[PDB]
Formats: structure tokens, C-alpha cells, sequence
């Protein structure tokens, strides 16, 4: 199965909805792909909520997102497929990391919103 | 694990998401760019002569050249030492 | 009375960037002077050299 | 007031966390060793929150005396053992002493020429007093650095005994001491690690390609350096991302074999490689043969504008005719037999100036219109 280190993983009704959250946002120029931007949107602020995979080996490359989420924070999720999540994000590369920025006036604000308030009941 | 096709609309497993793509995509222009390029590089005629050919060639070249060659020197074109 | 004429010798070559920059920034601005003297620090390409 | 009553304090701490690390190093050849390396590891960020303070007082110090050297000597400690060679007195035979241990000749050359233009008075004898106690400090503290560096390099296989494989437990003990600390390290993106332990050297009359700019501890690890220079950029970029990687895993405690590491260090060896692989066999070109058939081209829109840019201009075909017996003046001196023709000359039969044809007008290259573009 999955790795029980990423204990707030997403079913496949929040997961098809996250993918397609994430695919709007990259039409809105509204994301950011890597763990490596996801952590400099995080240390800026800048970050609704980070969607990372649970497929990345080791998982210990993306398990310092939840702290900087924690410290930041900001909602985070894990998905059970680094290459839907790469695919979600435009990239044909799989994606172990994506981060939906903010931006004021956007009319993803509904739904960034609603993913939100799903993703921050469903970690316990 | 099956995903389905976004081309095809059938299912893969998960496994084979890129490769699918990778080939399903593929433009025939690929494949005709192919046969021509091996048509072309396996009928044209060699250039240059072949290793023995040439081996042969220097070593007329050197008995027939004591100036550079052998151990006693004749004039430039004869054979004979 | 005696006439003197010579050259200074490999005059062009033999100038410093440093020195040169240095003096530069007495009669220009430090600017001007920075972007005249890293002109002449560029790579020289010849064919495959 | 309160820089030098903090130092007093910090040197104690200091003394007492390292005779605190010089028993656990004694130990090693319920007071665990992680907290040694913890307490070292803020000792660094510490000691160098005083080191950087130390140095600002020391340059609002010594400005008055020469307030030039802080541009040319920007480094910290340069800077420091720089103003404690010359001191006072500046012109003092120092520039050919210790000087070119501590700068390289260039900027030695220039903080010379500068000091002989100083314009900068001299220093009383309690700011001197001050200045060279300022500088035994830092210089104190400096080694205290150096000994604090030297026992967490030595205890590198333990805290991070992944990214030990891929860059060395010197560079390790650099980064993880200039980060502030494992877990700051891995709180970080690649490109800022990569860019860790940077320093804004200063170009004497020199491109800025020449003093590598933006590279850090890892532009002069042992695997980076040891590429040709055309390579060096990307090697330090892979290098990077891969320590990221490895510091990563080490700050949660896994792989402590070090599988992990030895995995990355293989990957960037096979791309090193790869980089390295000699340029494959590529076929010659032949010339291609004559011909004489007829060929069939379009024409249309594309056909008309190139006729129109590359068809003969009533300019250009007023300028090919020479009038016959007229004989002309000279136009250019840089090159003769050059003529107008009948271009504003007699018997051309035109009153009027023929118009300049803007199709003919000169563009520029769609790439290159696009690197206009992004340099806007």
C-alpha cells in the first residue's frame, strides 16, 4: 500500500478533486511544481495549500513540507501518485510537490477555500 | 491501478503512464524519416578503400620508398634496397 | 641638441586591467570605468580556439 | 555598552560548550552526543551573529582612518586581519607582509593605489587600543570557529552520514555550520543551498565571469572542481539538488547506513559521466550533385514579398546605369570606382528623387527580436 508516513492522505473523491484544483490553477498561473518552489512559496507565504505525492522515494524528501506547513500554516495533503500529480500540474514529469499560490481576485478563491476546509478535517 | 487513456480511452495500469503517451503520440512521420534514413546509409558506396586494402597500398608505398623506410636507402622511386 | 624617437613597447599588451580600471575611475565615473576595463576581460575566439 | 558587555558572556558560553565538546570528543575515542552537536551547531550560528557584529564596529571604527577599504576588502575577516596589519599607519611596507596571505595581489595592488590617496586622518591611541582588541576577538573567535567546525566534521558520519558520501564531511560541516543547523538545512530549496557560503567578491577591472559569481561551498567541493570549468555550473546545480536531497533524509534519521547517499553520489558519478561521454560518430554531408530539370516552385503571398524584397529597386536600378561620357567626380575616397551612377546626377531623365522603398528596410531576426525582448 501506502507509505503510513503520509498518515493525511486523500481518498479518490478529495483526490480527483485536488488533481482538478490543481489543474485549474496551473491554467490561472496559480502554481508552482517541485518540492523545492513548494518550500519557497511556504517560506514567502505566498501558499494556499501544498499537494504532495506519497510514490516519492525515499518519502523523507518531502517530509520536511508538513513542518514548514505546520509552521506556516497552511493545509497540506498527500496524493497516492506522483505521476497523476505531475500530470495535474501540466508536466509530463512526475511531481512529488505542487504548490497553488495565492492570488487576490482570482476566481479559484471559492474553491481554494473549499479544498482547504477539506483537506484540514480529513488529516485525524 | 488502471488509469484510463486520455488518447485511446482504454485503461493501462498505472505502471505504463508515460511510456503509453510516449508511443501513442508517436508521428508516423517518425517512422517514414526512419526507412528513409536506413535505405539511405545502406546503399551507398564505400569511399575509401578497405583496412587490407589499404595495408597493402603502404607497404607497396614503403618498399618502394627507401627515404623514409627500411634500413638501406635507395633513390626516391626505385625498389630494389 | 639631440631627437629622440622610439616606442613605448608592446604598449597594448602589457596593460593591467587593475591598474588601468584604477586609474579610469580618476577621469570617469566608477561606473563607466568597471564597464570599460571588463569589456576588455572577454573571451577571444578564433575557429575552434 | 552593549556589544562588549554581550562579548563577555558569548566568550564564556563559548568556552564552557567547548570544553563541553572537547569532553565528548574524549569520550568518543544521559547527556547524548546529539545534543553536543545540537549545542555546537547554534554555537556557530552564535558565534558568527557576534563575528558580523564585530565587524561592523570594527569598520565604523576604522573608517575614520580609511574608509575605502570596506569596499575593496568586502569579506568579513579579510576585512578584519586587513585593518590589523596596517593599522594605523598605513604606508608601513605592510603591502608586501602578511598582506598577500590575507588578499590576492590584485586588490592588494588596489587597496594600496587607494590608500595612497586616503584622505582619511589618523586614529587616536584609544581607538587603536579599541581597534586591535576588537580585532583579538574576532580573530579569537574566528578559531574558536575553526575548532567547533573541526569537531562536527569529525562527528559527520553520525548526523548526516547521507549527504557525508556525496560531498565530503568538510564541505558537510560548511554548509550545515553556515545553514544554522540540519534541520535549517533541509528547510531550504536546492538553489539556496547551492548558493550557501557565497561571497560578493569584488571585481577589480575585471568581467564578472572572471571572479565566479553566485558559487558557494559547493562550486569548490572536491567533485564539482574536479570537472572542466565549462561543466562547473551544472555539476554545482546536480550537486546541490542531490545534498538537498540527502539533507532531507538526514534530518529525519534514515538511511543512517548511508544507502541513500551512496545512491545519489552513483546518480550524479553517471551523470558526470554522461557530461563526460565522448561526442558520438556523425556522418559527412556529401556535396550535393548538380542538376538540371526543371523544378516546379509556389508562389502566392510568401512568393510576392520575396520577390519584392529581393527584386531589383528603381534605387538600385538607377544606380546600376553609368551615363556614357559623363565623366563623374569621385564620391568616396576610402574606395574608388564606387558611383552613385545616375542617382542624382544629370541624364537621368528623372526630375524627381527616387523615393526609398521601405520594403527593403533592414529587420531583425525573430530570435533575436525575442533575446531583445527578454533582455527589456
Amino acid at each position: 500500500d501506502v507509505n503510513p508516513k503520509a498518515y493525511p492522505l486523500a481518498d479518490a473523491h478529495l483526490t480527483k478533486k485536488l488533481l482538478d484544483l490543481v489543474q485549474q490553477s496551473c491554467n490561472y498561473k496559480q502554481l508552482r511544481k517541485g518540492a523545492n518552489e513548494a518550500t519557497k512559496t511556504l517560506n514567502r507565504g505566498i501558499s494556499e495549500f501544498i499537494v504532495m505525492a506519497a510514490d516519492a522515494e525515499p518519502l523523507e524528501i518531502i517530509l520536511h513540507l508538513p513542518l514548514l506547513c505546520e509552521d506556516k500554516n497552511v493545509p497540506y495533503v498527500f496524493v497516492r501518485s506522483k505521476q497523476a500529480l505531475g500530470r495535474a500540474c501540466g508536466v509530463s514529469r512526475p511531481v512529488i510537490a505542487c504548490s497553488v499560490t495565492i492570488k487576490e481576485g482570482s476566481q479559484l478563491k471559492q474553491q481554494i477555500q473549499s479544498i482547504q476546509q477539506s483537506i484540514e478535517r480529513l488529516l485525524v | 491501478e488502471y488509469l484510463v487513456s486520455p488518447i485511446t480511452g482504454e485503461k493501462i495500469p498505472a505502471s505504463k503512464m508515460q511510456e503509453h503517451m510516449r508511443i501513442g503520440l508517436l508521428d508516423p512521420r517518425w517512422l517514414e524519416q526512419r526507412d528513409r534514413s536506413i535505405r539511405e546509409k545502406q546503399s551507398d558506396d564505400e569511399v575509401y578503400a578497405p583496412g587490407l586494402d589499404i595495408e597493402s597500398s603502404l607497404k607497396q608505398l614503403a618498399e618502394r620508398r627507401t627515404d623514409i623506410f627500411g634500413v638501406e636507402e635507395t633513390a626516391i622511386g626505385k625498389k630494389i634496397g | 641638441n639631440v631627437m629622440l624617437e622610439s616606442r613605448f613597447e608592446k604598449m597594448y599588451e602589457k596593460i593591467d586591467l587593475t591598474l588601468l580600471n584604477r586609474l579610469l575611475r580618476l577621469i570617469v565615473d566608477h561606473n563607466i570605468a568597471d564597464y570599460m576595463t571588463a569589456k576588455n576581460n572577454v573571451v577571444i575566439n578564433y575557429k575552434d580556439m | 555598552a552593549k556589544l562588549w558587555d554581550s562579548k563577555m558572556f558569548a566568550e564564556i558560553m563559548m568556552k564552557i560548550e567547548e570544553y563541553i565538546s572537547k569532553q565528548a570528543k574524549a569520550s568518543e575515542v544521559a547527556a547524548p552526543e546529539y545534543r553536543v552537536i545540537v549545542d555546537a551547531n547554534n554555537l556557530t550560528v552564535e558565534i558568527e551573529n557576534e563575528l558580523n557584529i564585530i565587524h561592523k564596529f570594527i569598520r565604523d571604527k576604522y573608517s575614520k582612518r580609511f574608509p575605502e577599504l570596506e569596499s575593496l576588502v568586502p569579506n568579513a575577516l579579510d576585512y578584519i586581519r586587513t585593518v590589523k596589519e596596517l593599522g594605523n599607519s598605513l604606508d608601513k611596507c605592510k603591502n608586501n607582509e602578511n598582506l598577500q596571505q590575507i588578499l590576492t595581489n590584485a586588490t592588494i595592488m588596489v587597496v594600496s593605489v587607494t590608500a595612497s590617496t586616503t584622505q582619511g586622518q589618523q586614529l587616536s591611541e584609544e581607538e587603536l587600543e579599541r581597534l586591535e582588541e576588537a580585532c583579538d576577538m574576532a580573530l579569537e573567535l574566528n578559531a574558536s570557529k575553526h575548532r567547533i567546525y573541526e569537531y562536527v566534521e569529525s562527528r559527520m558520519s553520525f548526523i548526516a552520514p547521507n549527504l557525508s558520501i556525496i560531498i565530503g564531511a568538510s564541505t558537510a560541516a560548511k554548509i550545515m555550520g553556515v545553514a544554522g543547523g540540519l534541520t535549517n538545512l533541509s528547510k531550504m530549496p536546492a538553489c539556496n543551498i547551492m548558493l550557501l557560503g557565497a561571497q560578493r567578491k569584488t571585481l577589480s577591472g575585471f568581467s564578472s565571469t572572471s571572479v565566479l559569481p553566485h558559487t558557494g561551498y559547493i562550486y569548490h567541493s572536491d567533485i564539482v572542481q574536479s570537472l572542466p570549468p565549462d561543466l562547473r555550473r551544472k555539476a554545482a546545480r546536480l550537486v546541490a539538488a542531490k545534498c538537498t536531497l540527502a539533507a532531507r533524509v538526514d534530518s529525519f534519521h534514515e538511511s543512517t547506513e548511508g544507502k541513500v547517499g551512496y545512491e545519489l553520489k552513483d546518480e550524479i558519478e553517471r551523470k558526470f559521466d554522461k557530461w563526460q561521454e565522448p561526442p558520438p560518430v556523425k556522418q559527412v554531408k556529401p556535396l550535393p550533385a548538380p542538376l538540371d530539370g526543371q523544378r516546379k516552385k509556389r508562389g502566392g503571398r510568401r512568393y510576392r514579398k520575396m520577390k519584392e524584397r529581393l527584386g531589383l529597386t528603381e534605387i538600385r536600378k538607377q544606380a546600376n546605369r553609368m551615363s556614357f561620357g559623363e565623366i563623374e567626380e569621385d564620391a568616396y575616397q576610402e574606395d574608388l570606382g564606387f558611383s552613385l551612377g545616375h542617382l542624382g546626377k544629370s541624364g537621368s531623365g528623372r526630375v524627381r528623387q527616387t523615393q526609398v522603398n521601405e520594403a527593403t528596410k533592414a529587420r531583425i531576426s525573430k530570435t533575436l527580436q525575442r533575446t531583445l525582448q527578454k533582455q527589456s
